[PDB]
RNA sequence: AUCGAAUCGCCACCUACAAGACUGGAGCUUGCUCCCUCGAAGGCGCCAAGUAUAUUCAUGAUCACAAGACA
RNA sequence: UACGUCCCUCUCCAAACGAGAGAACAUGCAUGGGCUGGCAUGAGCGGCAUGCUUUCGGUGGGGCUCGUCCCGAGGCGCUGAACCUUGAGGCCUGAAAUUUCAUGCUCAGGGACAC
RNA sequence: GUGGGAUUGUGAAGGGAUCUCGCAGGUAUCGUGAGGGAAGUAUGGGGUAGUACGAGAGGAACUCCCAUGCCGUGCCUCUAGUUUCUGGGGUUUGUCGAACGGCAAGUGCCCCGAAGCCAUCGCACGGUGGUUCUCGGCUGAACGCCUCUAAGCCAGAAGCCAAUCCCAAGACCAGAUGCCCACU
RNA sequence: CGACGUCGCUUUUUGAUCCUUCGAUGUCGGCUCUUCCUAACCUAGCGCCGCAGAAGACGCUAAGGGUUGGAUUGUUCACCCACUGACAGGGAACGUGAGCUGGGUUUAGACCGUCGUGAGACAGGUUGGUUUUACCCUACUUAGCUGGAAAUUGCGAGAAAAAGAUUAUCCGUGCAAAGCGGAGGCGAGCGGUGGGUAGUACAUGGUACGCUCAUCACC
RNA sequence: UUAAUGAGAUUCCCUCUGUCCCGAGUUACUAUCUAGCGAAACGACAGUCAAGGGAACGGACUUGAAGGGCUAAGCGGGGA
RNA sequence: GGAAGUCGGCAAAAUAGAUGCGUAAGUUCGCAAGAAGCAUUGGCUCUGAGGGCAA
RNA sequence: GAUGUGGCCUGGAGGUUAGGACGAAGCUUAUGGCGUGAGCCUAAGAUGGACCGGCCUCUAGUGCAGAUCUUGGUUGGCGUAGCAAAGAUCUAACGGAGAUAUACUCAACAUGCAACGUUGGAUACUGGAGCGGGGAAGGAUUUCGUGCCAACGGCACUCGUA
RNA sequence: UCCACCGGCCCCGAAAAUGGAUGACGCU
RNA sequence: AAGUUUGAAAAGCACUUUGGAAAGAGAGUGAAAUAGAACCUGAAGUCGUGACAAAGACAAUGGAAGUACCUCCAUUUCAAC
């Protein structure tokens, strides 16, 4: 990052204050839109009001008109050196109209770029039923999805991922969980 | 003593190098008028899609004279701009030279990220002294300093206009940095236009306000790229008999024994695409209003049915129109999600063609995916009934 | 703040303009006569702020980039 | 010194590589769901029955055992089903909807210049 | 002056001295437009009209306006081509005991196939002012008269030049701007 | 248009010469591609005819644009079919072979005719007969980085700028007018950013606006 | 003169087709970028043009006109 | 569209197995001949025919 | 093309004079001086380590820029052309110096990459006219075990017909 | 004043292929 | 092809240190390790590095005259000179 944004420039105490003075300003200007558009919604007529939409974050299955997604989000904190999560990937949309003697090696690389990614980890491992599931139809027919168990734990601190398959009839309906 | 043919493509064009913008730029305004009212002369759109249209044809003397044709016509979303600032411009033995800049005295976040690589990260600190000086006396003088010094010497007023991407809520432009371009004010005195200009201040000007419907348009845009290519594809050249060795699909004599060097007129591989291109005369078919206010964009008098300009599944790769838009006839430079500017006419408007009235029968809005057959969602559902997963859902319901 | 320099005419009167087969003005006789601002100077500047009763200059020693220069 | 710029990172209107357009905790990315589209009715099971559809309707040229229950390409039903649908990179979380999106990942960005 | 470096090759440690270099610009936009490139070009039909001319046979052209060649620049809505989305089916031989899932035949082969790319195989768009030639005139001498020229003028070609269009500041733009810094 | 005479011009023919190249400048045609010339076929204007009209002849300015598809032939030339506004003529190392192609030509094999006693010959016919190399420089096409006006240096100062105690000692307007109008501190003014509140405006999440408390600056 | 035979030479017809009109799309391996490895040919000196003369076709000479430096991918006009 | 390409159908496309039917000129009577052409072939469930040993 | 030169230079010989460990020959030079020049001479080596200069005469395999010159070495091109037929590898554990290799800040990514041999598992190929199992010719220790990776195995190696 | 004839300088006669050459600019 | 021609003696670099090793940094021997092993001298050419000179594009080199800056060079002068 720039200079006047460094961590080892700033220090902790300055750079979480120049942080909550970008998030207090966003806020302000939030709070006042939010009041503003409360009221003048409120002394408006029928016709108006409906002429106007999901202004006032009024429409349902909507995103809040007032700030970023990101910003509502609740940061629990720091994840544990060991976690464990399940996940889909989508393969094929990864794999599409590569050379077919390369598309198991290539299935393997990017999973573990995917998990490396996820996890933070450079030293990601792939267990032997990930390994067969993705060869099991040979080097040109990888599945176009696997469901794989990825474990993080550490052994500086050392973090490494090993990486498994999760035998599944369906991938319909399956999204990412965390696993203890 | 030989055969004879033109030779391949137009050495107007030269070089075919990468654009130096992304952005469609006038090189030119149209002739300015001084008898008519003070008025815009240009517009940035974005580029959408394409579709058709079914409309009669009204030229006597034609065999399709009051007969019913189609039309490829191509979508371009045109968002309201903002005018930010003022320019004037007096005329030298060497050229235009710009006198000076009255800035607005409030900014969008949007036109301020232009001046920045990393906004987000950066103290965001763009044109704060400028409001703190020009928001006192001191200031206010200057301003008017500058104002009269356009009264006085300017020839040329402009404005300063950019887009605002915010109301271009698209997901795949993913600009968020307006863009910027100066658009000429042309009709009256200097005076009225320096007027019209700091009435424009700080506010939002509509496509609407500065074409009409059934008119022409320039338009400025980039072309699509396509990288490096050979001769065949970027000049037209004929390709080589299969027997030739060492390849076909190139030029056979590049150049004579004298003059002992290659000329510029002799065609070679390079760059093509990405060209910079003017595209007059192009007929503005429908000027419409966002979906937000009138939902019946593609509704006319012949078709009652309720719909969108967006087709059936979305523009591909763009997604659905939420703005005003300009449905121009045929085709423009560029692919769809490139900004692109509309310019009032340089080419004389007086022939049959240019100055018909186009009134729009029909307006396809079919799936753009796979050989769209239905207009709407609700002309499928009564083709296909009852699904099984309608089925299921209603299933859900009842428990 | 390096930095020692080469350059030696200033101006708020030239720093507007046009014509050279007609240049200040007339006349009728049209190339001569009569009038004038009389047709060949941009203003200063060159050692007393002004034309005179003055007043420090050395030895920087007989040439040397003027050893000095906001006129 | 400060603004800032670049590299790492992410996207694709760019693209041999440079360069470009962009983003910089962002519905940004991921995975689901819905849409839009493609193909053409999956596996399994079954034959007037606890099956299919809402009272109806329910094979097969032949063949084999002891009227029944077996073998049999193919057919019918559940079933416009099953699967695929963004990826070199379709749509929807900002018009309305018999539904019109949901979740979870990020937890002080790192580095170098500017100097 | 300030700072940072360094001298010539035979040890070490301190002193000078002398060189050299930095000491003011960065970064982000909008523009100008000198110079260069340069592009549109043909045919047909309607009507004029079966008329002007002509004994008659025969037999025209422009205002206009309707198309079409060629060339040029693009585009992908449609139609067409293309498929390693090996997408979905189908089908042969072999093969994992069978069904299933598939797999091998360097994409097995066959039908259909989105997206993208793409065809005068599809669709869109292609503009305006000067200045002259040849030549015809005006006024008008030389030279009474005359004369188109000799001094002046006018009209004037798909020519030339500029505009529009493409590149564009080594064309070194004291063009205008945003923000830091330096100067102040 | 032009006898018989006479004067030119041009190097798109062939001859004449033998100056360059024999320690090698790839050799016909076609294909592809670009450019140039005009002695103009078509396209634009204009004169003139024996010019009634239509069709044409001849000339002038004009080379901006255009000038095809095929049968036989290695062919260039030709001449036949057809289209067309027209199917003009030339140059560029008889443009163009590390661009191709290799039909012809021009080695070695072989057949014929003629010639020769013969080996063999033919300026005659016939058939078969290796087409090599670019990663260097320039040129051209695209594609990156980057100094620089004393074209790197001098400190060597020139604005298609303003107009004044010599650009200092205010701001506006006006003709480079006449004048005319504003211009130790506290407080005030004017504003930039934050709180409270209130409509409204704009395309409607995000800015501006009225009142008050806070700070900040400049005055 | 000859049936049969022929990687012999020639002409025509049916079929067929990207040979062509007139090109377009896809694949593998290259080129391309990276790690490791790593040559040769060739090499007077060198390389922007126009005209002129000149051993009668100059990169150097005369007179003009261009030319900021360094680079990546190509390309076959010239380097007779 | 179908040789208009090209010196020249070069290259490529095309034909295709098996079975039945059918097959010209010419001829050294052997051939020509796979001349040319026409048709049929899957999967299932069956039926027929084609044998050997012993009393 | 001819000729001259108390003209220059080199290896040896007869003479005569000198020099050298307090530094000969050779070699280096912004290292000056002298000569029209061939060259000579000095200086300095932060060079060298043992021979050698001048002058007269004698003598010769006696002076180089080029011969598609001979031999050796170097060199731009150039980190370039390229190392593309015979389809192909993946995964874990073990072994190994071959690593999980770090200044401050820093939890891990963004600061040690890339590559190995063995075993297990997976995937594929050869497809009996075989990268199968044995012989002649030819080769002659390449066979086997242990060890070791300087060179060689046109990349790599912990492996090897080294 | 015009008729013929003869000089000077200028003009016409006077068309080629990369953009170009009294050496260049220019000179009346 | 190829002189082993280190040095007077092998006195042929113990020992420390880091590196897997090769080696590096120290320390020793020696008059001298630019005498460290096929090692005397160690040229040219080519290359690296530091300091400096500058320098557009006139291919470079070259001539002649100056000038700026340098000069581990020579020579001369330094007072009744
Ligand atoms: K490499
Ligand atoms: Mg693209
Ligand atoms: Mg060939
Ligand atoms: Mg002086
Ligand atoms: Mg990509
Ligand atoms: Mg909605
Ligand atoms: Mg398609
Ligand atoms: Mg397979
Ligand atoms: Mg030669
Ligand atoms: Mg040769
Ligand atoms: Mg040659
Ligand atoms: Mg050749
Ligand atoms: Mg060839
Ligand atoms: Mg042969
Ligand atoms: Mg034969
Ligand atoms: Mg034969
Ligand atoms: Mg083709
Ligand atoms: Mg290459
Ligand atoms: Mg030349
Ligand atoms: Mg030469
Ligand atoms: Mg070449
Ligand atoms: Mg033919
Ligand atoms: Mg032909
Ligand atoms: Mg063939
Ligand atoms: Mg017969
Ligand atoms: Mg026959
Ligand atoms: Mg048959
Ligand atoms: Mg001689
Ligand atoms: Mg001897
Ligand atoms: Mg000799
Ligand atoms: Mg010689
Ligand atoms: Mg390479
Ligand atoms: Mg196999
Ligand atoms: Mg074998
Ligand atoms: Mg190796
Ligand atoms: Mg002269
Ligand atoms: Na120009
Ligand atoms: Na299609
Ligand atoms: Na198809
Ligand atoms: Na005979
Ligand atoms: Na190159
Ligand atoms: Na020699
Ligand atoms: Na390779
Ligand atoms: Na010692």
């Amino acid at each position: 990052t720039r200079a006047g944004m460094k961590g080892k420039v700033l220090g902790k105490e300055k750079k979480a204050a120049i942080i909550d003075a970008r998030k207090k300003a966003a806020e302000s200007r939030k709070n006042r839109d939010d009041k503003r558009w409360k009221r003048v919604l409120a002394n408006m007529d029928e016709e108006k009001r409906k002429k106007f939409h999901g202004v006032g974050n009024t429409a349902k299955n909507s995103r809040v008109r007032g700030a970023t997604r990101a910003s509502l989000l609740k940061r629990t904190g720091r994840k544990p050196d060991a976690v464990s999560m399940e996940a889909t990937i989508h393969l094929s949309k990864l794999l599409k109209k590569k050379t077919f003697s390369k598309r198991a090696p290539l299935a393997i690389k990017r999973i573990k770029a995917f998990v490396g990614r996820l996890m933070k980890t450079k030293d990601n491992r792939i267990d032997a039923s990930l390994n067969t599931y993705i060869w099991h139809k040979g080097v040109k027919g990888v599945p176009g999805r696997v469901r794989v168990l990825i474990q993080r734990k550490s052994e500086h601190k050392h973090f490494y991922t090993v990486i498994s398959n999760v035998p599944v009839a369906s991938f319909k309906g399956l999204t990412t969980k965390t696993v203890e | 003593c030989k055969f004879e043919h033109p030779r391949h493509g137009h050495l107007g064009f030269l070089p075919r190098k990468r654009s130096r913008q992304i952005r469609g730029r006038a090189r030119a305004f149209p002739k300015d008028d001084a008898t008519q009212k003070p008025h815009l002369t240009s517009f940035m759109v974005f580029k959408a899609g394409m579709t058709h249209i079914v409309r009669d044809v009204d030229r006597p003397g034609s065999k399709v004279n009051k007969k019913e044709v189609v039309e490829p016509v191509t979508i371009l979303e045109a968002p309201p701009m903002v005018i930010v600032g003022i320019v004037g411009y007096r005329q030298t033995p060497v050229g235009l030279k710009t006198i000076g800049t009255v800035w607005a005295h409030h900014t969008s976040v949007e036109f301020r990220r232009r001046y920045y690589k990393n906004w987000k990260q950066s103290a965001q600190l763009a044109f704060s002294r400028q409001k703190q000086f020009a928001n006192t006396k001191e200031g206010k003088v200057a301003e008017a300093r500058t104002l009269n010094a356009f009264a006085k010497k300017a020839s040329v007023i402009r404005v300063i206009a950019h887009t605002q991407l915010r109301k271009l809520r698209n997901h795949r432009v993913g600009v968020k940095k307006a863009h910027v371009q100066e658009i000429q004010v042309n009709g009256g005195s200097v005076a009225a236009k320096i007027a019209l200009a700091k009435s424009l201040l700080e506010k939002e000007v509509r496509v609407d306000s500065v074409f009409q419907q059934s008119e022409a348009c320039d338009v400025c845009s980039v072309t699509k790229g396509h990288g490096t290519e050979g001769v065949v594809k970027r000049w037209g050249v004929a390709c080589l008999p299969r027997k030739t060795h060492r390849g076909l699909r190139k030029v056979a004599c590049i150049g004579a024994w004298h003059p002992a060097r290659v000329m510029y007129t002799v065609a070679r591989a390079g760059q093509h695409g990405y060209h910079h291109r003017t595209q007059l005369n192009k007929k503005i078919y429908q000027i419409g209003r966002s979906v937000a206010v009138e939902p019946n964009q593609a509704t006319t008098t012949y078709d009652l049915t309720a719909k969108t300009i967006t087709p059936m599944g979305g523009f591909v790769g763009y997604g659905t129109v939420r703005n005003d838009y300009v449905m121009l006839k045929g085709s423009v430079s560029g692919p769809r999600r490139r900004v692109m500017t509309l310019r009032r006419p340089m080419a004389p408007q007086t022939s049959r063609q240019l100055k018909e009235k186009i009134v729009l029968k029909f307006i396809d809005t079919s799936s753009k995916i796979g050989h769209g057959r239905f207009q709407t969602k609700k002309e499928k559902n009564q083709w296909f009934g009852p699904l099984k997963k309608d089925r299921i859902r209603r299933e859900e319901r009842l428990r």
